[PDB]
């Protein structure tokens, strides 16, 4: 974040999807919550049909508890691109968000059989487990989304 | 056991039943 | 003697297919060049020469980039671009072209309609697929 | 010739369990 | 050279060998600063590289 | 002939003949199902013979060879936590636990690496 401040002219900053994409993650590592908020909204104004990684905005915005921010990303994710597993775990991190969770658990298996090596469709999987009040499954979902990143 | 029902009924429903027992986050 | 090589790799055929493509091939060829031996001959501004349905006149305003008798003569015209210049229209009873006209837009207006969503709802569709 | 598929060695429980257990008297031991 | 040595690279990754794919990722960043794949296979695989003298250099 | 003398307990002449075995084969016809049962035994007969180095190279081989293993990520889990490669020993170990999550000595080597990796 230093180097974004000193480093970093603010017009590329301010203006690449990219860094407003990489400072989003880093001030999320950081759980700096409302700081990576206005600056996803900037980046889906920027251009709102793009995928690559909308599974840290909806982390993020299933902690702000925004329905219906995460209803129209995940309308406009998953019509631009119905086959990218980021759609299907944003839609199931919607419907955890709204209360039940076994079609969330579906969702999201879904997601990840569209492409088995995506390891944060698995974590977040094993995440929602918990919620299930289930350990065996919670447990087994861990460890298959640990297989698939080695550093998570 | 449910062996009489009310005003002489014939079967019996059970809307709720419950068994209880003694023994901030991130996403 | 008539060929019949490129008609079957086998270098040998059977009398009666000898004839049976010849007889075949001549009026093929008969029915296309007027509307002999196949061996002998084979041959006979915008570029574009035909359109289906497309006359001479909509070829030359494409190259500049554009009452019983009058409707009768849109009740043939009409016929004569979809069924591509078939010579029985005029063979075709007049009060026989009335109904098939009819049918023709009706079935026609269909294609335009085929030819022309909730969240939760819409991404079912996907998981049943 | 339908050649039969060559026998594999197989790691069986009583070998890794013993190396576990000298991993805890090895680890024990400091 | 540019684009082979990370192809190759690439490869490694999808065999699941490091070492040398990191060492031929190196390379193949070394060849042209620019590629900016070799460098993010690199950085997901955790090498080290010294992008100080690589890039001045 | 190495497979009945690993089985006897005789492990010396049992390497030397899969070491053969392999020399034969080195040559010809990587794939064929073959070379895989060659190495793995041969890595199998290293491991019970204490010596790990070239046990691992092996398993390395054959692991390229064939990703889809379940038996192969657990004996170089084994391999790793028997040395101090921890890292390789986890890794190796939870991509066995994808490839069957039912493993029953998996998850007693998985909470003695942890165990050992925070220790550590």
């Amino acid at each position: 974040i230093r180097l974004f401040e000193s480093q970093i002219p603010s017009h590329i900053k301010d203006t690449m999807p990219w860094c407003l994409v990489q400072l989003g993650k880093l001030h999320f590592e950081i759980i700096n919550y409302d700081m990576s908020l206005k600056y996803f909204n900037r980046l889906k104004d920027l251009q709102p049909a793009r995928v690559k990684d909308m599974e840290i905005f909806s982390t993020l915005l299933w902690h702000l508890h925004d329905k219906v921010k995460s209803s129209n990303l995940a309308n406009g994710l998953m019509d631009t691109m119905p086959n990218k597993p980021e759609t299907w775990c944003c839609i199931g991190n919607l419907l955890s968000l709204q209360k039940d969770h076994d079609a969330a658990i579906k969702a999201f298996e879904k997601a990840t059989q569209l492409d088995p090596n995506f390891a944060y469709a698995y974590t977040l999987q094993g995440h929602e487990h918990s919620s299930n009040d289930s350990s065996d499954s919670a447990k087994t979902c861990y460890r298959k989304a640990l297989a698939c990143d080695p550093q998570h | 056991l449910f062996p009489v029902n009310h005003e002489n009924g014939k079967d019996t429903h059970l809307r709720g039943i419950r068994l209880y027992v003694p023994s901030a986050i991130l996403r | 003697q008539y060929d019949y090589s490129p008609f079957c790799e086998r270098n040998t055929l059977r009398e009666s297919r000898i004839d049976s493509f010849l007889k075949a091939e001549r009026a093929a060829h008969c029915l296309v060049f007027h509307k002999y031996r196949p061996d002998i001959d084979i041959m006979c501004s915008m570029l574009l020469e035909s359109v289906p349905g497309c006359n001479k006149e909509d070829l030359e305003r494409l190259s500049r980039r554009e009452r019983l008798d009058d409707i009768i003569n849109h009740e043939t015209n009409a016929l004569k671009s979809f069924w591509n210049d078939s010579g029985l229209v005029n063979s075709l009873q007049s009060h026989h072209l009335h109904e098939e006209y009819l049918l023709l837009q009706e079935e026609l207006k269909n294609v335009y309609k085929i030819k022309c969503e909730s969240l939760r709802d819409k991404c079912r569709r996907h998981y049943s697929n | 010739m339908i050649r039969r598929a060559p026998t594999t060695l197989q790691l069986s429980h009583d070998d890794v369990t013993s190396l576990i257990d000298d991993l805890n008297e090895q680890k024990l031991k400091q | 050279l540019a684009t082979l040595n990370c192809l190759l690279g690439n490869l490694y990754m999808k065999l699941d060998h490091s070492k040398e794919g990191a060492f031929y990722h190196s390379e193949a960043l070394a060849i042209n600063p620019y590629l900016w794949e070799s460098y993010e296979a690199i950085c997901k695989m955790r090498a080290t590289v010294d992008l100080k003298r690589v890039f001045f250099d | 002939m190495g497979v009945m003398y690993f089985k006897k307990n005789e492990f010396v002449k049992a390497k030397k003949y899969l070491k053969k075995a392999l020399e034969v084969v080195k040559d010809l016809d990587p794939s064929s199902r073959t070379t895989i049962s060659i190495q793995l035994n041969l890595g199998h007969t290293y491991r019970k013979l204490n010596e790990n180095e070239i046990a691992i190279k092996c398993f390395r081989c054959v692991l390229e060879k064939n990703d889809k293993n379940s038996e192969i990520h657990c004996s170089l889990g084994y391999l790793y936590l028997k040395t101090k490669k921890l890292q390789k020993a986890i890794d190796h170990l939870h991509k066995s636990l994808y490839l069957k999550p039912n493993n029953s000595s998996a998850t007693a080597l998985l909470k003695n690496a942890l165990e050992l990796n925070v220790t550590l």
